[PDB]
This record gives structure tokens, C-alpha cells and sequence, in this order.
RNA sequence: UCUUAAUUAAAAGUGGUGUACAGGUGAGUAUAAUAUUUUUUCGCUUAACUUAAAGUGAAGGCAAAUCCUUCAUAUUGCAAAAGGAUAUC
């Protein structure tokens, strides 16, 4: 069952991930099939705003994680989040309203 | 005449006969498509 | 789970020739594991068993089975069925039903299927109404299925005979419609009573049992009965709900039965016909067996709701017991003389005892 | 944003919510002075007042988030509950002159199924009618012909931990083994000495 | 008190999947091999993943079963299947 996950890295308080095709059923930080990005889950600040908002840096090839969408990978709830804001698959929770 | 007349002359004679015949037309069938079957393999041998 | 069949209570010397034969060699096989009594019906294992012949241990006592030629040792069933059940004249004597059934249920004989009919007659008539209940409550175990259209309309036959043989007393008017109750409440919720054989008699007749005219005017005739009685506060809390039930069944009943509709042209056409479908209601001799309580039910009825206020009720069960009256007098004239029927349908009908 | 749902029928106070989930929860009871209080303390808070271990106090998290969406766990939405205690009866329909419909629906222990109108006349989730006069569903004890009392009991809505038996796979065999040396070695001491 | 038929909760199990992944070690092992790269041409795939279609009937064994055994049916003729659960009137 190919998966599109991610591969913790970093050091210790220093989170970072890849964004990788690999089979379920191996390591976590294994070399994986392809890597299709990363993701840096400390929200960033930029250097020269004073406004306080955050942003996240997170690089992503659309284009060859859609064909493995397409051909039937399976995303970890992780990278469902991130596949549906950047709007290919739709969320899987939200808010309740009521 | 009455129910007790009518009801005892109707029987499984009429039943009967149809499940039979019933039974007998699939049969037909299954002879119909091994006769067919045997008409595909006969004209592909002298055709060859 | 349960205790091993047995019949040690028998008052004539034929009754346990038939039980034992049938134990010994259609019964107690099954109690052995799958593989052991593979080795009973084989030939190449008649040495072997000769010199050890199988044990199983129940009560202690071990059990001892040796080679039986399937063909020629094996008893006929049905006849040592009949054998026993023909020779049963005691209390003692039919309590045994409940373990013979329970034992060719675990041998999954086919029985006839007017066999039940059989048994709920030569027993009830005996005085043994409880012991068919019974087994058809501990279905689970005894197989007696309520699959027959027959067999339903021969056990309520029972139920409401007993009730009137003492002329409708409250005390037991009271428990014969628990049992009515108890029986319309297996045939829709219990599982056990369905099959094919079922599934079949229903499509003639277009009426589950537990809805079937026939079965539900058992139950408006037990009510009707109680209400007649009076229509002591504790009595008046309880005869005022007699009456919201007799008004509830009987303007029930003449929704599912048609209009000038007898017990011949209530069902199908086609349900007559197949011996094993309904076909007994054909002969004058059963259908006054089973059209004299209706008969009388209809008619009890039509006048207490007729008391109470009510026109169109007091109409439509006058028009069923009008049209049943009208064959049953028909069955009357055609039915031999010196017959079960003739006589029940004079004594309830007729009131002539 | 920290919004509090009204208390229901069947959860009417704190001491019968941590009773329900579980988890041995309702040690805690006292800390919590309200039913606002409940629904309002944070992470810190819960831990200074001694919430914990911190699987107990990410469970009372978590259902503390279930119960404000509403998705309460059996029987809680009834309507007729006294001293925690609820009764449920069936409600007949005839869908058809050949059938009938029957509904587990919950009535105060007094009044008659028929007797009840539309608007009180509950239908409880989660428990269903077997063939006629049985009403099956969890923690539906009987009372009577057509009647199953629900009560409340400690953990009925707990979402149970798995547990071991011998010890799991890997030590099933010795544990059983060690086990059985233990009872060899008793016998000895009863009837071999 | 005994004896039926059920509800409910626990405790062991039966069955399904997973323990073929993850994690650990370097004792043994001395190599050219049906090894491997490039281009051209291909084949196999009865579990899991993705899309769709059709079929999901009948008995027996164990206390029971989606367990085991077996049958009907499935372009021709050989060849399959298992049931469970929730609502509405
Ligand atoms: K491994
Ligand atoms: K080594
Ligand atoms: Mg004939
Ligand atoms: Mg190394
Ligand atoms: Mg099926």
C-alpha cells in the first residue's frame, strides 16, 4: 500500500519532515519511493513585519502527488490537511458549527 | 355447485403435469445448446 | 447443554420396544463425536468394534455400540413413530414426546409433515394440552415447529375446547387466551416456526399466521367469552379492558377477512388444492372441526358489539358468521354420519351435548 | 469560545458525568465545583488541581469535547430519567394490515405507552425490539413484559482499555508454565506432605 | 427450592487481520553470478490499495459462526461466494 507521509528528521526540539511515497509497511525514515517535499511544522516569522502574523513553510511538487492520488496512494491524516488546503482532496474533520 | 364440489374436483393433476413438462423444456434447452455447441466444432473442422 | 434422552416410564411393554428400538440405535449414535459414528455403519471396522465396541459414558454407565448394518438393523422411523405413539395412554406415557422428538430433531429425521397435527391430536384430546405447549415453547430443542397451517389450526382447536368444556369459567377463559396469545406471539416473533414449508402455505393464503382470520378469531372468541360475563372493582378494572380489546380484535378481524367470505373462499384458489396445502379444510368432517368455533365466535361477538353501540360491526361479523353459517350447514348434510365433526358442530353449534 | 452545554435528563450533574465515562474519573469529582467549572478549566488548570495521570486527563478532554457536539454515548438522549434511573417501553404501529412497527421508546414509569402524546414519547437510539415484548440493546435490564429499566452504571460510556491475559503472545506459554509449577508445588503441600 | 425461554454485564475462548512490519546483532560467510547497466521486445500476478461491473442461493459437522465439508448457479463447459448491522411505515 503506497502512502504519501511524512519522515520525521531534525534534531532533538528541532522538528522536520519529508513529504515521501513509500510503503506502508516500512520504516518511518527509510528511503522512500520519491520525495515529494517538506514540511516545517514551527510556524516562521517574516524578518521585516511588525504585523505578528505566522506563516508556514512547506514546499510541495502538486503535480507528482496528484498522480499518485490519482492512482490510489493513501495519505496519513497528516497529509490529507495539507492536500485539502492546498485544495485536491476535501477535509476529512471541521469545525462543528452548532 | 357449492365450495365442497368445486374444491374436491380441482387436484394436482394440473400441477403436477406442468412442473413435468416445466422440467422436460429446460432439459430441452440444455440438449438445444449441446446439439448448438456440436454445430460450432463441426463446420471449424472441415472448414480447417 | 441438555440431558440425554430417555424413556423410563412406560406402562405397556410395546411403547418401550418402540423407544428403545429407536434410542438405541437413532438417537444415542448422535450423542458420539462425527468420527466415532462414522465406524458404527462401516464394514471394515466390524472386527475391530466386535472385540472394543464404542463406549460413551452417560449417567456413568458406559454405552456400549457395535457394527449396525445401515440397511438391514437400521428401524424404520416413521412406523416405530407410530408404534409409540398409538400405545401411549397415560400422563407417563406421553411425556415422552418431548424427548423422542428432541431425539429425531438431533438424528435430522424429516418427519411427516402432518405428523404435528397427529400429535397435538391423540394428546390433547388425552388431557395433555400442557405437554405440546410446553414442547412448542422448547422449540429450540424438540424441533415442533408451528410450520403447518394445520397444525396452528389444530392446536388453537384444543386451547378453546378446553376452555369451553367448562362452560367459559373466568379461571380458565383467563389462561386458555394466554395461550392463544402465546402462540400468535411465536408465530411473529420466533424465529424457530419459519421455513419453507411456511413461506409456501403463506403465499396461498396471503396471510401471515399470526394475521390469518382463521387463527385470530380463536383469540376474539376467548375475548368475547370474557367480556359476556360481565358487561369487585378490581373485576371492573379488569372486565372494562375486555372490552377495548374485543372492540380492538373484532374491528381488526373484519379488516383482514373479506365480506361474505366463508372458510373455503377465504384463501386462494390454489390453496385448496396441493394435499400438503390446506387441502384437509376440503373434507365436510375438518372443516366443522374448525368452522364451529369460528362459527360461534362471530355470532358472540356481533351481539356484544352490537350492545355496546356499534353498527357497522354489528353488521360486518353478522356478515362473516352469515356466510360460514351457510357452508357449515352444507358440511352438515355431506358429512357422514357417526364423524368427529358432526359431533362437535352438534354439540358447540347445536348445543345439543 | 469556551461554550457550556445545559445539563441533560440522563447527565444532570458532574459526579454522574465522570461516573459514566469512567476511567475511575470520579475520584475528581470534588475538584470540580461546578458543572461551568467542568466545561471551562484548561490543560493547566486541570493538572494543577491533580488531574492525572495525563491519559486521564486527555480522556476527561476528550469527552468533555464529545458532550458539547452532543455525541453523547447510550441512552443519553432520553428525556424521562429519576435518580438515574430510566424505563423504556414499546409503541406499537400497524404499518399494514399484515404488520406492525414496534419502537423502544422511553415514558415516564407511570404513564401507558398509548397514553403519552407525540412530543413525549422518546425513541431512544441504539435499542431495538426482538421478535415482540423484548427489548435488546446495552445495559437493558427487564422488568417486566414489554418493560427494560437503563441505569445509570459506572463506565457505561467508557471506551474500555484492551488488556492482556497471561501476559500477551510473547509470555503466554510461560506464564502459563510458571502458573502451573505454582499449583503442582500446592498439591505437594496439601496431600504429598 | 426445582425446571423452561430470554435480557444484561463480565471472564475465558472460537474465528478475521496483524505478529512476512518495526527493533537487535555481526557469529557464520571468500565472491564471476541464470549477477548487473543501456536500448529494443515481453510475460506473470488467485491478498492489500485505486476505478467499475456482475453475483451474493441450498444443506451437513462442532455449543455456534463471516470456522470446516459440500452442492446449485456463473459466454459453450470446467471453475465461486457469508453473512452481519441501522433506519423508515
Ligand atoms: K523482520
Ligand atoms: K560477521
Ligand atoms: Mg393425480
Ligand atoms: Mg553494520
Ligand atoms: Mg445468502
Amino acid at each position: 500500500v503506497l502512502k504519501l507521509r511524512l519522515a520525521r528528521f531534525g534534531r532533538t526540539n528541532a522538528p522536520f519532515y519529508n513529504i515521501v511515497v513509500a510503503h506502508a509497511r516500512t520504516a518511518r525514515n527509510s528511503k522512500p519511493l520519491e520525495v515529494i517535499g517538506t514540511y516545517d511544522p514551527v510556524p516562521k516569522k517574516d524578518t521585516y513585519d511588525t504585523t505578528g502574523k505566522l506563516h508556514k513553510d512547506i514546499k510541495l511538487d502538486v503535480t507528482r502527488a496528484k498522480y499518485w492520488i490519482g492512482v490510489g496512494a493513501q495519505p496519513t491524516d497528516t497529509v490529507w490537511r495539507l492536500l485539502s488546503l492546498v485544495g485536491i482532496l476535501d477535509p476529512k474533520y471541521k469545525k462543528p458549527q452548532p | 355447485g357449492d365450495a365442497f364440489q368445486r374444491r374436491e374436483k380441482a387436484n394436482e393433476d394440473f400441477a403436477i403435469r406442468q412442473r413435468e413438462k416445466e422440467k422436460l423444456l429446460e432439459l430441452k434447452k440444455k440438449l438445444a445448446e449441446q446439439q448448438k455447441h456440436l454445430k460450432t466444432l463441426s463446420d471449424h473442422i472441415d472448414e480447417i | 447443554t441438555y440431558p440425554v434422552v430417555s424413556f423410563n416410564k412406560t406402562s405397556s411393554p410395546e411403547l418401550k420396544e418402540a423407544l428403545e428400538t429407536l434410542r438405541e440405535k437413532v438417537i444415542l449414535p448422535t450423542y458420539l463425536p462425527p468420527e466415532l459414528r462414522q465406524k458404527i455403519f462401516n464394514k471394515k471396522y466390524e472386527k475391530e468394534l466386535a472385540h472394543d465396541p464404542v463406549t460413551i459414558q452417560i449417567d456413568g454407565q458406559p454405552q456400549r455400540f457395535s457394527y449396525i448394518n445401515m440397511l438391514t438393523d437400521m428401524p424404520n422411523t416413521p412406523k416405530n413413530i407410530r408404534a409409540a405413539l398409538l400405545s401411549m395412554k397415560n400422563g407417563g406415557d406421553f411425556a415422552n414426546l418431548s424427548g423422542l422428538l428432541e431425539g429425531m430433531h438431533r438424528a435430522n429425521r424429516k418427519l411427516p409433515y402432518w405428523l404435528s397435527a397427529q400429535i397435538v391430536r391423540k394428546a390433547c384430546k388425552a388431557g395433555h394440552l400442557q405437554l405440546i405447549l410446553n414442547m412448542v415453547r422448547d422449540v429450540k430443542r424438540t424441533g415442533f415447529t408451528l410450520e403447518r397451517h394445520e397444525t396452528v389450526n389444530e392446536l388453537l382447536f384444543w386451547i378453546q375446547r378446553f376452555a369451553w368444556k367448562s362452560d367459559y369459567s373466568e379461571p380458565e377463559t383467563r389462561k386458555a387466551l394466554r395461550e392463544v396469545q402465546e402462540i400468535l406471539d411465536a408465530l411473529e416473533g420466533d424465529e424457530r416456526h419459519m421455513s419453507k414449508d411456511r413461506k409456501r402455505q403463506q403465499a396461498l393464503t396471503r396471510f401471515p399466521y399470526h394475521r390469518d382470520p382463521q387463527f385470530l378469531a380463536a383469540r376474539l372468541n376467548l375475548t368475547a367469552e370474557l367480556a359476556a360475563r360481565r358487561a369487585t372493582s378490581e373485576q371492573q378494572l379488569n372486565s372494562a379492558n375486555d372490552v377495548k380489546n374485543l372492540v380492538k380484535y373484532a374491528e381488526q378481524l373484519v379488516r383482514l377477512w373479506p365480506a361474505d367470505k366463508a372458510l373455503l373462499d377465504m384463501y386462494t384458489d390454489e390453496a385448496y388444492v396441493a394435499r400438503v396445502d390446506l387441502r384437509y379444510l376440503i373434507k365436510p368432517q375438518v372443516h366443522l372441526r374448525y368452522a364451529s368455533f369460528t362459527l360461534q365466535a362471530l355470532k358472540n361477538a356481533a351481539k356484544i358489539v352490537g350492545q355496546l353501540g356499534h353498527g357497522p360491526l354489528a353488521a360486518q361479523l353478522i356478515n362473516r358468521a352469515a356466510a360460514v353459517e351457510a357452508e357449515s350447514q352444507l358440511a352438515y348434510a355431506k358429512v357422514d354420519d357417526g364423524m368427529a365433526g358432526q359431533k362437535i358442530y352438534e354439540m358447540v353449534v347445536g348445543g345439543k351435548k | 469560545l469556551p461554550l457550556i452545554p445545559k445539563p441533560t435528563p440522563f447527565v444532570p450533574d458532574v459526579p454522574t458525568f465522570l461516573t459514566l465515562i469512567g476511567r475511575d474519573l470520579k475520584q475528581h469529582a470534588d475538584k470540580f465545583p461546578t458543572w461551568e467549572a467542568l466545561f471551562t478549566l484548561t490543560t493547566d488548570q486541570l493538572r494543577e488541581l491533580g488531574v492525572e495521570p495525563p491519559r486521564a486527563r486527555r480522556y476527561l478532554l476528550r469527552w468533555r469535547q464529545r458532550f458539547r457536539e452532543g455525541k453523547f454515548g447510550i441512552g443519553g438522549d432520553l428525556k424521562h430519567v429519576e435518580n438515574g434511573v430510566a424505563y423504556l417501553k414499546i409503541h406499537e404501529k400497524e404499518a399494514s394490515p399484515t404488520r406492525t412497527s414496534r419502537r423502544v421508546v422511553n415514558v415516564p414509569a407511570n404513564q401507558h405507552v398509548e397514553e403519552v402524546s407525540e412530543g413525549e414519547r422518546v425513541k431512544v437510539k441504539g435499542y431495538k425490539v426482538k421478535g415482540v415484548s423484548t427489548i435488546v440493546g446495552p445495559y437493558a435490564l427487564p422488568v417486566q413484559k414489554g418493560v427494560a429499566k437503563l441505569a445509570v452504571t459506572e463506565g457505561m460510556w467508557e471506551d474500555k482499555r484492551g488488556h492482556k491475559v497471561d501476559g500477551g503472545e510473547r509470555r503466554r506459554a510461560e506464564v502459563r508454565f510458571k502458573r502451573g509449577v505454582a499449583e503442582r508445588k500446592a498439591l505437594r503441600e496439601k496431600m504429598g506432605f
